[PDB]
């Protein structure tokens, strides 16, 4: 029914907005050993490394993203990605596009006579998927310069993806029941 | 010691993940850019819904042929972008299992029981789906006869 | 002693007779799945005809096409016939993908020889001949029926 | 001095960038003939369509599919889009197992990783958002369109 | 050194005459067993013709789709052992092609010149069998006109 | 042409049963060097195994499940496969479900008013199979963690497998047909 | 038209005999370095070995199919390869094959109200053509127990094949052809 | 849209004969290192290297088609692949070809009355861009048999390819539109 299906659109569209902007704003996405001042296990996310045993528990480090070292070998690809990385646009930019399509849902209930806002809404949560993508694969392209673990903040990232997806699914099809009712009528 | 899914060594688990990831990705977009717009309706004239455009995808990473093809400019550069995407992971995963078992001996059974277990668990669980899709409609024709 | 040449059927060496024999029963058991959900339900069906048109012998032809890697004309459209064929065509990639590794390892520069794909060449030509007995045999009966009716 | 990490398009390592080149050219020459092989004759036409759809559009699709070993949904009936079907086959199938074996020799044990394929999914995201854009400014044209029939 | 036409190196000689003997007995059996009863006449239930059988075996072996696939037993059989050959020597003819190139450096566009050259001769031989057919089909409207 | 699929699919039923439980009974799955005391030419089963020839010949030593000492718990896949292997769940399993499918023919004869027994009875067969080829995959991983041979015992199961396919696809072309002569009275 | 399907036919036939009869008989399939008494370029066939050159040129040999060595390291498969490429079987059967089609060919033309006739000469020219390829692989594989180029006669044969399918599909063209007609006038 | 296609059409197939010109006149084809004396940077095309920089910038020398020494008559591939070269027929004939294209789309729009000119016109241009690509397929395998940089004169029959392609489907869509507007009168 339309009903269950806004409500559905409505309840994933929030999830994974809080979904990913709670792995955005947690620092658990990796599990990897290191140092959190200045080898032992810590957790490490987009912005900090904390440490979770020893005498240093608890002492969180923002993560050196650009390294002191000579740095005479390197090329522009290399600083590329890691100013994409550092800047973590991509994350952000799947946060705001989820929250532009959560607004687009919720202003379409106040001006129902206009359709293009649920399409806009679909198109906002499709591209919020594939910004998404995109950052995990920088996220982990970056990573790779020996056990290391993806914690939860890794995780509600990426079930945020697939929420976005599903409800991008949804909204295009309320925006083709919709068109469809119009034509019905004519 | 090789594992039950020794088969997925070649390629990392991320790479896994990702794969799964586009895949979605992939046919969602499909699926957009084939049915969204008004104009194409009539009745569609293309069958891409979601379900058919995951089975496209499915069919195109798995070097098996669709019974469908998309026909307009986008649905076409989605599919295309997919088979070069397709080509080039499943080449460089067939190297790199080429590489994995010439590290000479038969394949025995022990390597691939895995993918049988897979097999055999998929064909349980079509068959489930399709006793309880056919037990749904029996109760609606019994409500419906009634 | 002497140079031992490969052999006739050297094909199947890559694998193991245990796997191959298990590769012939999944076949079997997909083709048997594969025909059960598409045709078992009334609902699927219309002097009645099928929606689909997955029979045993359609369902074997699709499991051997998708197998070798050639594809046929038809395509499973429900949810199980799908996951049927989807688990068919990881099973077929994954086997497929290691006999041909196991086959370059086991190949071993020389071009390969005749001798090497005489079997397969006999294998061939054995099927023709079936084939063009099987289709005279039909031939033969329904001119014998035929006639049988005529008289 | 330091490992260089691997190329972010180092799927295109095992071949020479003018192999690359003369792929596209010849994917180019070839949709071309097919087409115009296909659809010159007044004789293949009968207000009047084609007896194929074997336009340039479906031509490259129908190139393109047969390069990337996945195939479409037509295929040339004539003699002439045949042989050029054909030798783009054979053309296929050489390229495409010289490009497989020379990744294997390039790729040189250890899996692949995420950085390894990482440039193919980002064209592949890239690509998308390229479809995505196309189909929007098509519906924009069209409703302006039915918009200005209107008013 | 290797030669114009190196991408042959991997099989013989006498593998690739028996292949095309194999790939035209084939298709003239197929064509054979699917059109030679008049129990399956009406117009043919199929269209495995010749030039289309030919055209079958070709696809099949090319690793390429058809629009067509048969549908008798008899038919059926040529096609799957034909399947069967087709798998068996390409896989074999990938293994020997992967050892010949082995033996890193891309590769060059000299290794392939012979493959370019044999697409663009075929190109030219298809252009030109259309115009011919062209020009009969006209000469002979031009006389029926008359 | 009842009378005759019916004869056919509860005659092909019987067989399997019978090959699946003589398979499962007798001890002639495998031949192979080894001894029967608690390197000679030996002959077991799913339980037992027995030597052949010699001042040995005939004596009969139940399979050990557990090999190596300590009793090893290194890999949790491993002691599971073992433990599957020990329980031979899956021989049984389809054992029970041939047994299954063979009443509910039965029952049908007798019934002749409810077809879903038919499907029944086909759906039974059809997991036979499944299960067979199940026990059979593990079975040969089981051996395989110097020459051998088969027995006719495995193959008993293996053309048990083929029968059971054959008589689950009889019964659902019964289910098939039993369904249409309903739509033509109709 | 009918006439030149029927004259083409024949020609075909009685060239594709008459090439495969050349073929058998001479005695130039293979032109290899050996001995033609008892290391020079010879010139051999399926039945006789022959030198070309030096003191020894135009002394023909027979084969020594089963050359007197020990023996006691061949199994089965090389003793039946070399029996069936001594006997020539292959070569011989496509001989007998191709003269039974010219044969229904030409008592067809004498029964022309029989139609079974031109299919059993398709099927017989069809079937010579496989016994050709099965001579071919068999000629080549004995062959493989160091430059050899092969002979006319070998070429002979070779287009005798080629040949002989061509007029077999003319064959069951005239088979379709004549039923059609038939069909016409019922 | 005669008028806009003709334009289009001629438009390209000028420009293609004048890239194809161009880059058959220039030798800026390959830079390499080399001497033009009878191993500074150099600039070649089809028919002579010069240098660049130093004292002797400027001075152009001829190829020299012919390499090694003796004039070695080796492989007869290679002398035929170094002839061709070295006539360079390959270039020269997709500029010819090109130009009677251009001539025939210039009769064509005098004549407007023989439809056969425009379909001579899109052959012409495709048989140019084959040529076009035999062409560089012989130039590269001839540069083959220590960086290299392709110039514009090489990337100038690289985009006169495209164009004529190009133009020569626009060509035929003008031959196909032609004999619908026939049909329709008809
Ligand atoms: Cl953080
Ligand atoms: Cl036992
Ligand atoms: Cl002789
Ligand atoms: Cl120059």
């Amino acid at each position: 029914d339309r009903g269950v299906q806004m409500l559905l659109t409505t309840v994933g569209a929030f999830a994974a907005f809080s979904l990913m902007t709670i792995a955005v704003g947690t620092d658990y996405w990796l599990y990897s050993r290191g140092v959190c001042k200045t080898e032992v296990m810590t957790h490490s996310g987009l912005w900090r490394t904390c440490c979770l045993e020893g005498n240093f528990k608890g002492l969180c480090k923002q993560i050196d993203h650009f390294p002191e070292d000579a740095d005479y070998e390197a090329d522009t690809a290399e600083y590329f990605l890691r100013a994409v990385r550092a800047s973590s646009i991509f994350p952000i930019l799947s946060v705001i596009l989820l929250f532009m399509g959560g607004l687009c849902i919720a202003a379409s209930e106040f001006y129902k006579t206009r359709h293009n806002i649920i399409l806009s809404a679909g198109i906002f949560f499709v591209s919020a998927g594939l910004s998404n993508i995109i950052g995990i694969i920088v996220y982990i392209s970056a990573n790779a310069g020996n056990s290391y673990s993806y914690g939860w903040s890794f995780y509600f990232g990426a079930l945020s993806f697939i929420i976005a997806e599903m409800v991008g699914v949804l909204a295009v099809h309320m925006f083709i029941d919709r068109h469809k009712q119009l034509r019905a009528t004519a | 010691k090789p594992g039950v899914f020794s088969f997925l060594d070649p390629l990392a688990y991320e790479i896994w993940m990702c794969i799964v990831f586009a895949y979605i990705g992939v046919s969602v977009v499909l699926f957009l850019v084939s049915r969204f717009s008004p104009y194409e309706w009539h009745e569609s004239t293309n069958e891409f819904g979601i379900f058919n455009s995951l089975w496209f995808s499915l069919g195109a990473f798995m070097q098996q042929g669709c019974d469908i093809s998309p026909r307009s400019l986008s649905g076409r550069i989605v599919g295309g972008v997919w088979w070069f995407f397709t080509l080039i992971i499943i080449s460089s995963y067939t190297a790199k299992l080429a590489a994995f078992l010439t590290v000479t001996s038969a394949l025995s059974l022990s390597n691939v029981a895995g993918v049988f277990y897979i097999l055999v668990g998929g064909l349980g669980l079509a068959m489930l789906v399709a006793l309880i899709e056919f037990c749904y409609k029996s109760r609606a024709e019994a409500k419906r006869m009634k």
